């Protein structure tokens, strides 16, 4: 268990684990999370904004401790590196969607968080 | 020794206390806290109770994740310890404990 | 199934009694004159009497005669056990379960009747002539096992008693109170 | 007017005053389900349990009315063990829908078992599930998230003026639904959605939008609709 | 799919005769694999015995709270408020 | 002091030939003209005299409730009504006051209409038994057209017509409160009870909830002296009960008794299952379903008397013996008359629409045996809590049963748990 | 309670004859209102005298506190009066903390 850059975590079975709460959003002691919420085109309602600050964020596993469905888990990540603040702070999901190259790691993470230790 | 925290006075403990106020007296004791300090680590992994983690009331303290996942009160309760807080008694109160450079007297 | 409602086949079509329909206006005589309610639960009653399986239109027109709402009027046969829901067959029996009936054996008397009537339990037969529902009580606990047809409730019967007066109803009433002993002290 | 000391506190109130109407007037709230600003006094819940100075049984706040110079408790022994176990009662049969359910903070049962239920287990084992009600516009309706009780129920009857609502079965099945497949008519109707303390009906055109936390709340009178003032936007 | 330059994901506008658009030019745009939800209609729905069911994840260490679903209409199959797991019978 | 059984002496004897006419022969209306003649205080202090308890499962006053009303200024027109549809199981008063004598029932409408002040007479029938109905029907036909009760009869000034209506057969005739609701047109759901009794408001009018069995007494004590009433029994609780006994026994027959009776007495004489108390083991509940299960020790201490049986765990309200052999299972039993209350249990009260289905769901466990030994008292404490926080009194009938399986027994309940932890797991 | 309760009253009575010791000398330009709760006592002074009160504890027979240590202020705009200075005074000889507060709007 180590908290590092940010990724969200997704279904074996397709589908994104964010459910949209607002939940991560009032924990969040930097408010470096936003989160706005639309139905996704008929039955379904998973996000539409989604936008976690690089500039704020102090590093807790707040938002990895408030989330029920357990969608961002903190990956063991250290190489971040950019030229401008907008390189640096994460977009609407998609960069943290690409966190695919870490959630293979994070499934066997997890596999050690789940009756903790 | 004079005010106990959580679980003092059945932990042994050794104050080192010099006799002039200069510089290397004021460092002496610094280590010789460093060399008396093992025996309160060494304690700690004598005595360690099984049992809860957390307050097992869930007004203060969010419940286990397994546990939230299929009772309701749980969850509900895990949505309100978060987002908002904790609904305070109303009162002002002081608190120090030790630190190694001093005190932390939140008030 | 209790809050849901079809709308495919039995949903528009639904009629009324005409010969019945003097006697309906005299059972709204029998409560209070002004603001009267109570002539809907006894129609109600009425109507699954006169016709097999009410409909869900046919409450709505036996609300209009007593000039009553009609989302209440059909939440009254709701909460209600003796009227029909979906549907019911000829002669529709119903076998009581309960723990005063149970003490004497009363599981074995569905069970036999399961086998020799056809069926599981819940469902009914599907040439329409004897329907089976678990019920709460039958109401007369004097003898052990006790089942109500139709309107009259046959009471007292044995493993093979009970057998031999459901296949000699299918043609001819076999009437019938406590046919085992005495009605009132044995 | 008598004068019956509540919480030892006297508090001068009407003849026919009820028991939660007189304990507004000693600036105290009890734990409420069924209304008492305009919808009419019914039980079919029984939270609002209080017990007085000499009685074997505890009597309703909605129904029972002070009448008599009784003393009446609300910190009572026996009303806290009481609000304890009647809220695990709810939440026995409750679908679980806190983190995807269109209120959070606002549902007035997610605060109640915060405030007064039992929060360090809650005994339960298999809970029954209700099919979802038709609906038209207004109002994503999900019957599973209704505690049944018997607020909307008189919101039709009496304050929309067209009933719709009611009864549909007798034990742990029985919904607040229509029954007959028909969509609800307008009129006034749409602010039913606002009247029911659980996430059952709410505005299917802002669901799932915004949360009750992190709204900025301001009062601002409606331009569209004459003789309309004091509306909330978030 | 993909309009003009840019692809979407997760219901997304790219540009409105390019304007808003412009940090994307040199730096390309990150795109999440299989956004659509394409996955959630690909698997299989179960054959449900009883009147409810529970919906699971994996257990206690999948993170999926206990919700119970009803099937009572035989039209449109009933689904979980997490998943887009359907359910039948 | 002691009571002897019966002893040439009943309530209702006609049993065998009655119809209209023979019922007359055999007491019947003999002081017709002679109670309708005596005022209303008269007629009323002569039920307060004698001191009759309920016939219905509730142990409150017959004396009391019916002078609760009074009625000293009235605006809205009194009605009266009756309930004779079979609320709790193991019962066999509702197709034996109504359907073997028909007439005996007509004739308390009217004792107690001149004694009330009411208007209108309504009775109350269970849809399940349509054959008892139609014979209540038969009787007020034979009774308006002929001259006994309706506008001006056997020389008297006020008017009562008697009415039957056919019920649901729930819940609805079970509460005093729920039988207003369900002759009024509403769905089956009690009304609230604390603020507004039955005299206060019931179906817009003053009112009283009256037993079938406990309204055909009436006659019987207006025509006979007053000292007959008190003469068996204790002094607390006086007057002849109807006990049926069902279950486990080798003759099952419904027989008046007389009160303040011996459990051990009242099982030899209707013959029951192999022994009354000495090879059989001991399982009969003294209430129909209220009550709850009595202890092979305590029963022959044990009296039919609702004072005497509330010493002994619970008091006996619905009076009918439920007996079960020591070959019959016990846990099974008592998990199928919480499940009677799963269906019977209307919707309005949120600990038993969400309570009672959750009770029933542990109980079903336990005949399984899947359910932990430390579920066992924490059960006890959720059965208290349902009898305090409850509008109607079927959610103490529910509560009563499940405390009688803690107290008691228990290792009969951690037999079963333990039998499947070591064969399953 | 076992876990619920964090200490249970003892030296509660023993503090309350501190709220009765100043307060014996009754002044209306010291005294004003005596609150004590959670092992704690508080004070709150008027305005025209501080100092005076800053002294007593300082040495003092009975009572030796010495460090007039952690120095706190209070912002509230609920009262007609805005702030409120708040000490927190420690006994080395002792082993007690007691505060001192101003009630003044002190612009
Ligand atoms: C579960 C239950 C079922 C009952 N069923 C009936 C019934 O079917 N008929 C009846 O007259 N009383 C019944 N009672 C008793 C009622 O409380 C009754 O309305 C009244 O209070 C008793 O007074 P009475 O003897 O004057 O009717 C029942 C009570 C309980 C707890
Ligand atoms: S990350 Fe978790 S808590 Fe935050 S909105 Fe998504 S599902 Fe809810
Ligand atoms: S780790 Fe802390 S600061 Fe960073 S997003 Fe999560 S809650 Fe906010
Ligand atoms: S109704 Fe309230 S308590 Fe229940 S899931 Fe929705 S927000 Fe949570
Ligand atoms: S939808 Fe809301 S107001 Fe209506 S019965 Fe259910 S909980 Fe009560
Ligand atoms: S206790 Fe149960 S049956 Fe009685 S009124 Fe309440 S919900 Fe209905
Ligand atoms: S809140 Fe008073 S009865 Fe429901
Ligand atoms: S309990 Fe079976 S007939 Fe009454
Ligand atoms: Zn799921």
């Amino acid at each position: 268990r180590f908290r590092g850059e940010h990724a969200l975590r997704r279904y074996p079975s397709g589908e994104e684990r964010c459910i949209a709460c607002k939940l991560c959003e009032a924990v969040c002691p930097a408010q470096a999370i936003t989160i706005e919420a639309e139905p996704r085109a008929d039955g379904s309602r998973r996000t539409t904004r989604y936008d976690i600050d690089m500039t704020k964020c102090i590093y807790c596993g707040f938002c990895q401790e408030a989330c029920p469905v357990d969608a961002i888990v903190e990956g063991p990540n250290f190489e971040f590196s950019t030229e401008t603040h907008e390189e640096l702070l994460y977009n609407k999901e998609k960069l943290l969607n690409n966190g695919d190259k870490w959630e293979a790691e994070i499934a066997a993470n997890i596999q050690a968080d789940y009756l903790y230790r | 020794k004079t005010q106990p925290y959580d679980v003092y006075d059945q932990v042994e403990f050794d104050v080192p206390i010099g006799s002039r106020g200069d510089c290397y007296d004021r460092y002496l004791c610094r280590v010789e806290e460093m060399r008396q300090s093992i025996r309160i680590i060494s304690q700690c992994l004598n005595k360690m109770p099984p049992g809860e983690i957390k307050v097992d009331d869930a007004k203060v303290s969010p419940p286990k994740r397994a546990e939230m996942k299929t009772s309701m009160e749980s969850l509900i309760h895990h949505f309100k310890l978060y987002t908002e807080g904790y609904q305070v008694p109303p009162g002002a109160t002081y608190t120090a404990i030790e630190a190694p450079k001093g005190e932390f007297g939140v008030y | 199934v209790h809050r849901d409602t079809p709308e495919n086949n039995p949903e528009t079509p639904f009629d009324f009694t005409p010969e019945n329909y003097k006697r309906i206006e005299a059972i709204v005589k029998n409560y209070p004159e002004g603001h009267k309610a109570a002539a809907v639960l006894p129609v109600l009653d009425l109507a699954q009497r006169q016709n097999g399986w009410l409909p869900i239109s046919a409450m709505n027109k036996v609300a209009e005669i007593l000039q009553v709402p009609p989302m209440r009027v059909y939440e009254v046969a709701t909460f209600y056990t003796m009227y029909n829901r979906k549907p019911v067959g000829k002669y529709h029996i119903q076998v009581c379960t309960t723990t005063p009936c149970m003490l004497r054996n009363s599981d074995s008397i569905l069970e036999a009747i399961q086998k020799k009537l056809g069926i599981k339990v819940g469902e009914t037969t599907p040439d329409k002539l004897f329907t089976l529902i678990e019920v709460e009580c039958l109401g007369a606990c004097v003898n052990a096992p006790m089942v109500q047809i139709n309107d009259n409730y046959y009471e007292d019967l044995t493993p093979k008693d009970i057998e031999e007066i459901i296949d000699e109803l299918k043609a001819g009433k076999i009437p019938k109170p406590g046919p085992r002993s005495g009605r009132f002290s044995c | 007017l008598i004068e019956v000391f509540v919480d030892g506190q006297s508090v001068m109130v009407e003849p026919g005053t009820t028991v939660l109407q007189a304990c507004e007037k000693v600036g105290m709230q009890i734990p409420r389900f069924c209304y008492h600003e305009r919808l009419s006094v019914a039980g079919n819940c029984r939270m609002c349990l209080v017990e007085i100075e000499k009685a074997p049984k505890v009597v309703a706040a909605c129904a029972m009315p002070v009448m008599k110079g009784w003393n009446i408790l609300t910190n009572s022994e026996k009303t806290k063990k009481a609000r304890e176990g009647v809220m695990e009662f709810l939440l026995a049969n409750h679908p679980l829908d806190c983190p995807i359910c269109d209120q959070g903070g606002e549902c007035d049962l997610q605060d109640q078992s915060m405030m007064f239920g039992s929060d360090r287990s809650r005994f339960l084992e298999g809970k029954r599930a209700v099919e979802d009600k038709n609906i038209g516009p207004l109002v994503k309706t999900i019957m599973t998230r209704c505690i049944q009780c018997t607020r909307c129920i008189r919101f039709a009857s009496e304050i929309a003026g067209v009933d719709d609502l009611g009864t549909t079965g007798r034990g742990n099945d029985m919904q607040v639904g229509t029954y007959i497949e028909k969509m609800f008519m307008s009129e006034l109707s749409g602010n039913i959605i606002d009247i029911c303390p659980v996430g059952a009906l709410t505005x299917x055109x802002x669901x799932x939008x915004x949360x009750x936390x992190x709204x900025x709340x301001x009062x601002x009178x409606x331009x569209x609709x004459x003789x309309x003032x004091x509306x909330x936007x978030x | 799919x993909x309009x003009x330059x840019x692809x979407x994901x997760x219901x997304x506008x790219x540009x409105x005769x390019x304007x808003x658009x412009x940090x994307x030019x040199x730096x390309x745009x990150x795109x999440x694999x299989x956004x659509x939800x394409x996955x959630x209609x690909x698997x299989x729905x179960x054959x449900x015995x009883x009147x409810x069911x529970x919906c699971d994840g994996g257990g206690g260490a999948l993170g999926h709270p206990r919700v119970y679903i009803n099937l009572d209409k035989e039209t449109k199959t009933g689904t979980c408020g997490y998943c887009g797991l359907q359910f039948r019978q | 002091s002691l009571k002897d059984e019966d002893r040439i002496f009943t309530n209702l004897y006609g049993r065998h030939d009655w119809r209209l006419k023979g019922a007359q022969s055999r007491g019947d209306w003999y002081k017709t003209k002679e109670i309708l003649l005596k005022g209303p205080d008269w007629i009323l202090g002569e039920v307060k005299t004698s001191g009759l308890r309920g016939r219905g499962g509730a142990g409150f006053p017959t004396g009391l409730k019916w002078s609760f009303m009074n009625k000293p200024s009235d605006g809205r027109p009194k009605y009266l009504v009756v309930n004779a549809d079979e609320g709790e199981p193991g019962t066999c008063k509702d197709r034996e006051i109504i359907r073997h004598d028909p007439h005996k029932l007509v004739e308390g409408c009217l004792v107690g209409g001149r004694a009330m002040g009411a208007r209108a007479a309504y009775i109350y029938i269970r849809g399940e038994f349509y054959n008892e109905a139609s014979n209540l029907q038969v009787a007020i036909r034979e009774a308006y057209e002929a001259g006994l009760i309706g506008k001006n009869a056997c020389g008297s000034g006020y008017d009562f017509d008697v009415f039957v209506v056919r019920g649901a057969g729930a819940y609805i005739c079970g509460e005093e409160t729920a039988l207003i609701e369900s002759i009024e047109g509403k769905q089956g759901k009690p009304r609230l009870k604390p603020p507004f009794p039955a005299d206060v408001g019931v179906f817009g009018c003053p009112t009283t909830v009256a037993n079938v069995e406990t309204v055909a007494v009436s006659p019987t004590i207006c025509r006979r002296g007053g000292a007959w009433f008190a003469s068996f029994g204790r002094e607390r609780n006086s007057g002849t009960k109807l006990f049926n006994i069902s279950g486990h026994v080798n003759n099952p027959c419904t027989v008046e008794e007389e009160m303040s009776v011996p459990l051990k007495e009242l099982i030899e004489k209707h013959a029951g299952g192999v022994t009354g108390g000495w090879d059989n083991l001991l399982a009969v509940i003294p209430g129909g379903s209220s009550t709850p299960l009595i202890p092979k020790s305590v029963c022959e201490t044990v009296l039919m008397d609702f004072d005497a049986l509330i010493q002994a765990q619970t008091g006996l309200g619905t009076a009918a013996v439920i007996v079960m052999d020591r070959s019959t299972d016990i846990v099974k039993a008592i998990a199928r008359l919480i499940e009677f209350y799963k269906h019977e249990s209307c919707g309005q009260c949120t600990p038993c629409r969400e309570g009672v289905d959750w009770m029933n769901k542990v109980m079903a466990r336990f005949v399984r045996g899947d359910a932990r030994p430390a579920e066992i008292d924490s059960l006890w404490e959720i059965s208290k809590q349902i009898e305090g926080h409850t509008i109607c009194a079927l959610g103490d009938g529910a509560a009563w049963p499940v405390q009688g399986l803690i107290r008691h027994f228990r290792p009969e309940l951690e037999e079963r748990m333990q039998q499947f932890a070591q064969q399953h797991q | 309670r076992p876990t619920v309760r964090p200490r249970n009253d003892v030296a509660h009575k023993q503090l309350s004859a501190f709220g009765e010791y100043v307060a014996e000398i009754l002044p209306k330009y010291v005294q004003q209102v005596q609150v004590s709760c959670f092992n704690e006592l508080e004070i709150c002074i008027h305005p025209d005298g501080v100092i005076p009160v800053l002294t007593f504890l300082r040495d003092h027979s009975n009572a030796q506190f010495k460090s007039l240590a952690d120095l706190t202020a209070v912002d509230i705009p609920t009262r007609q009066n805005r702030f409120e200075i708040v000490y927190n005074l420690l006994s080395l000889r002792f082993n007690s903390r007691i505060r001192v507060k101003t009630y003044t709007d002190e612009l």
